RNA sequence: UACACGAGUUGUUCGGAAACUGAGCACAACGUUAUAUCGUUUUGUUAGGAAAGUGAAGGUGUGGGCCAUAACUGAAAAGGGGCAACAGAGAACCUGGGUUAUAUUCCAAAAAGAAAUUGCAUGUGG
RNA sequence: UUGCCACUCAGAACUGCUUACGGCGGGGAAUCCAACUGUAUAAUUAAAACAUAGGUUUGU
RNA sequence: GUGGUAAUGCGAUUGCCAGGUAACAAAUCAAUCCUCCCACGGUGAGCUUUCUUUCACCAUAAUCCAUCUCCGGCUUUGCUGGGGCUUGGGCCUUUUUACUUCUCGCGUUGUUCGGGGGCUCAAGAUUGAAAAAUGCAGCUCUCGUACUGUUUGUUGUGAGUUCUAUUAAAGCAAAAACCUGGGG
């Protein structure tokens, strides 16, 4: 149920006499047996996982996270990433761009890998059976089929109803609205076809 | 049953209107390869105890056998004989 | 005049676990179960996962009671490295011990 | 049950303490010696005028 | 030039897979018995394990003894290194021959030298344990 | 020369239509080809799982790339990388 | 059941082997190791 | 296959449990609720102090220690228990034969035999 | 170098049914609709409906 | 604990860590197994105006022991080692393949390994024990009574073994117990 390759990173328990197994989201090109740097004075090879803040600008880091210390959040899924665009050593704050265009700041403690996930170019073979499709979700959880709203009948949806299927108001539905009609293009703020 | 089994081993088989399934599925294709290929590789392994130089002339024709060129074990001794000669014809003439 | 069989236990489903068919000296031929025969012992599924040699594939209760050298050689890792797998790991724990003392101590 | 491969170690293992029978067998081309010890039968079966021998004593 | 009698080496792919043990006799070429290059050595199935510092007594002795094999392990079956013992392969490297009714007193005397070379202070990493 | 213009496709015959089937054929194709491994030299690497690829030659399993054994972002990822270590260094 | 049967038939038990009945009742079988014949107790417990 | 009476189901090893985990369940705790019979609950619980498995000095027959059981302490050790598979895992037995009806279940001592196996024991081997 | 352990096909004449268990596609030309396999009104509706891949949109 | 250059052989134990087994979808393909057939040879009953031989039976369980001798040496008194059964593997040692060679499988591939010996591995056969007094059964005679036979070879199909291809935006459970090792 996942398009990126999870490659299990095993470390030593700093404290015990054990080996604990870490499961990490893999960047791409990392390969088994690749002794993984994850610290503050690490190296930056591809596949490290060192600080936010100390990694150069203008760098590629996947598996970034938010928050310090929540083990890595954003830029995960296949193929996505962020990159560092500007660090504020004042105010210790790094702004990344997520790999949605919509670039944030984040602190510059955080820790992130170097690469790009694994896995890339998975969205562009299409699936060309419905078959395939059945097999994609029976991993992931369950919605599939996805039935039109406008072909249901109007008890189990405010879209379903009529002689002809057709919405009988407009799709665009309000962010304040309740659940149950928060249904079709939520919040739209800009419609259609560009 | 033994009287067709005795009239069925030396001739008198089956015929145009005793056929019933298709040859491919009365005669199999892909064991008459089979079996016709075990015999091209189990006569080239023979072939290199004693037999001509077993490096290239022997893997040249290793793939002449999955190729469909020989179609028979005898099909097979011919195409050596007509090379082992000038194998030790080659190596008559030279002065 | 070619008898049918039964499954004998009280198990009477084909599970890849039964997997029973043998002639009797009484001539009542009838069918016992099989052991499931274990992959043997292997090397760690990392480090190439393959069978080991002088190591024996004994089940659950012939592992549990037969000899301890039916499962190991008599090297340094026997029975859960191969030589392959030992060969390499004795000269990576001495080269690097010898890169190291040498660079790890160049400074005096 | 084991098949003893010798005259002395049987001899030993057939004049055990267990000895729940020793049940004299004649069949064709040879003469088998059953030792019935407690959780194995110890046989011996021998090609010689020796089955005899050891037959009135053992 | 690599494997002068007297260096130590390790003694990969046998029985005695990571243990280190010292070159005392190499061979070029035998005839029928060794078409490998046949280079004896002895070298330790026992470590003396660490002294305790602690109930220094007997046990001291019972945990530091150096148990001494004898094989002439093919070359593709060390790995040479930098160091040395120096065990006389002119003195002791003679009178520890391999043949029959040998290795039984042969082995007990580069066993007792390993016993008081390892009481005395000579190496101490030879008589360390390869950790793998 | 069978099969002479859609290939590994030809496993559908009429269905899908032309250019899903063409779109799905380039990257049908590669997961399928054996890839080079700059570690034992020749070319070994399979497609085990979607971006996974094994080199049962290098015995040895490098992660990343759907359809390909780098997706060619990587390409330029990999290089930034060093890039912007060892002119970031010296 | 072979201490009681000791208990309260002076003989030896080898095998006792039970069922229960479909009636709730607990059969039991039992062997008199082969010393103390059978037939010899039934006369004397009066079965 | 009705009615009546009488009988009939035999296991160290077969199935199950004792003794695995799965989807999942939910006792405890904790929270919430007027209220719980509610919710959380193994990809490990709980504002959260959740446990004898071992090692020991000392006690004890007796020529003060030879030797030995035992008491009662208490050595580190995180992640409370617990169910849920008669098709998953696991699981030490095979033939021969003498019931009106049971048998891998029964057979008694020329066990009709032959095995495997668990527990505790005495003892030959070091 | 001709010894012993194979029923498959091929051809020949020979004769005789143009009469022969069972099992076993009617085909072609078009128009419309849905792309397709799929699902679905258990007990009157299997469709042109649903699904579907694809395309786009919205939120984040 | 001790042997073989080495694959690895052999001998009689209590807590951590690391592995392993359990533990894996279906495919295609080659021997055992069993089913069936055929050629066998042997037994019983069937057909017979005829014509001929049709059909039945011929069995070997779990668990074990060791590969008999080819050979040292054809048994002196018997060593140097009591090794071997083969075909699929995985390796080991020793000598090689560069003029593109080569090794492959029915098959999508292996080398950058090619032969000679060895080490194991799991199928699997084999002798031996179980094991013939069993069992099937006919019999000469009269549950008594005895003994005369206690036979393997071929094919074909199959279930598992064999090789952890192919659909994979599907990669095709987990755990105990158990096992081995490192430290002990
Ligand atoms: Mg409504
Ligand atoms: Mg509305
Ligand atoms: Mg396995
Ligand atoms: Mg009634
Ligand atoms: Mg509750
Ligand atoms: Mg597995
Ligand atoms: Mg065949
Ligand atoms: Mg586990």
């Amino acid at each position: 149920g996942r398009g990126a390759a999870l490659a299990r990173v095993e470390f030593r328990h700093p404290y015990k006499f054990r080996r604990v197994k870490e499961l990490m989201v893999a960047p791409e090109g990392m390969f088994t047996g690749q002794s993984v740097f994850c610290g503050q004075k690490a190296p930056l090879a591809i596949g490290n996982v060192l600080p936010l803040g100390q990694i150069t600008e203008g760098c590629i880091v996947c598996n970034v996270e938010a928050k310090p210390g929540d083990r890595g959040t954003l830029a995960r899924a296949s193929g996505d990433y962020c990159i560092i665009i500007s660090h504020n050593h004042e105010t210790g704050r790094t702004r990344l761009k997520l790999p949605s265009g919509q670039k944030k700041s984040v602190p510059s403690t955080s820790r992130a890998m170097i690469g790009i996930i694994s896995g890339g170019g998975r969205i562009e073979k299409p699936v060309l059976k419905a078959g395939n499709s059945f097999y994609r979700f029976r991993g992931k959880r369950n919605c599939w089929p996805k039935v039109r709203g406008v072909a249901r009948n109007p008890v189990e949806h405010p879209h379903g109803g009529g002689n002809h299927q057709h919405i009988g108001h407009p799709s665009t539905v309000s962010r304040h609205s309740p659940p149950g009609q928060k249904v079709g293009l939520i919040a739209a703020r800009r419609t259609g076809r560009i | 049953w033994r009287k067709m089994k005795e009239a069925k081993d030396m001739g008198r088989h089956n015929g145009v209107g005793r056929r019933e399934g298709s040859r491919e599925a009365r005669m199999p294709s892909k064991e008459l390869w089979m079996r016709r290929l075990r015999i091209l590789r189990r006569l080239l392994r023979k072939y290199r105890a004693d037999k001509k130089i077993d490096r290239h002339v022997y893997r040249d024709l290793y793939v002449r056998a999955k190729g469909n060129v020989f179609r028979n074990k005898r099909n097979l001794v011919e195409h050596i004989h007509k090379i082992k000669n000038e194998k030790k014809k080659e190596r008559q003439l030279a002065e | 005049s070619c008898p049918r069989v039964q499954y004998r236990r009280r198990m009477h489903y084909a599970t890849r676990g039964n997997r029973m068919m043998v002639r009797t000296p009484g001539n009542k031929l009838v069918m016992q179960k099989r052991a499931k025969r274990s992959q043997g012992i292997h090397t760690p599924w990392v480090l190439g996962h393959k069978r080991l040699g002088g190591t024996k594939a004994l089940r659950h209760i012939d592992a549990r009671l037969a000899s301890r050298h039916e499962k190991s050689v008599s090297r340094a890792y026997g029975g859960v490295l191969s030589h392959d797998q030992v060969r390499d790991r004795v000269v990576r724990a001495f080269l690097v011990e010898e890169q190291r003392i040498v660079k790890q101590a160049l400074k005096e | 049950p084991r098949e003893i491969k010798t005259l002395k170690e049987f001899l030993a293992i057939c004049s055990r303490k267990d000895a729940r029978c020793v049940k004299v067998k004649h069949n064709p081309s040879a003469t088998k010696f059953k030792v019935r010890c407690s959780r194995y039968l110890y046989t011996l079966v021998v090609n010689d005028k020796k089955k005899a021998d050891k037959i009135e004593r053992s | 030039k690599f494997l002068k009698p007297g260096k130590v080496v390790i003694v990969t792919a046998g029985r005695y897979a990571g243990h280190k043990a010292v070159i005392v006799q190499n061979s070029d070429i035998a005839t029928k018995e060794r078409p490998y290059g046949r280079a004896l050595l002895a070298g330790i199935k026992k470590y003396p394990k660490k002294v305790v510092r602690g109930m220094s007594k007997q046990t001291i002795a019972r945990r530091s003894q150096v148990g001494v094999f004898l094989r002439v392990v093919n070359h593709k079956h060390f790995l040479p290194t930098r160091y040395n013992v120096d065990m006389s392969k002119e003195l002791r490297g003679k009178i520890n021959v391999s043949d029959a009714s040998k290795r039984s007193r042969s082995k007990r005397l580069v066993r007792h030298v390993f016993q008081a070379r390892y009481n005395a202070g000579s190496s101490m990493w030879f008589f360390q344990r390869l950790r793998f | 020369k069978r099969t002479v213009k859609m290939g590994v496709m030809g496993r559908y015959g009429t269905r899908y239509g032309a250019n899903p089937r063409k779109r799905a054929k380039k990257l049908e194709v590669s997961q399928h080809a054996k890839h080079f491994c700059s570690f034992c030299g020749k070319f070994a690497f399979r497609r085990k799982a979607v971006g996974i690829w094994r080199c049962d030659g290098c015995s040895k399993t490098v992660a990343g790339g759907a359809y390909t054994l780098s997706t060619p972002n990587n390409s330029t990822v990999r290089s930034t990388v060093r890039r912007l270590r060892e002119l970031a260094k010296i | 059941i072979k201490k009681a049967m000791r208990k309260l038939y002076q003989v030896k038990a080898v095998k006792v082997n039970t069922l229960i009945r479909p009636d709730g009742l607990k059969k039991a079988y039992i062997r008199l190791s082969a010393a103390h014949d059978a037939l010899d107790t039934a006369n004397k417990i009066g079965l």
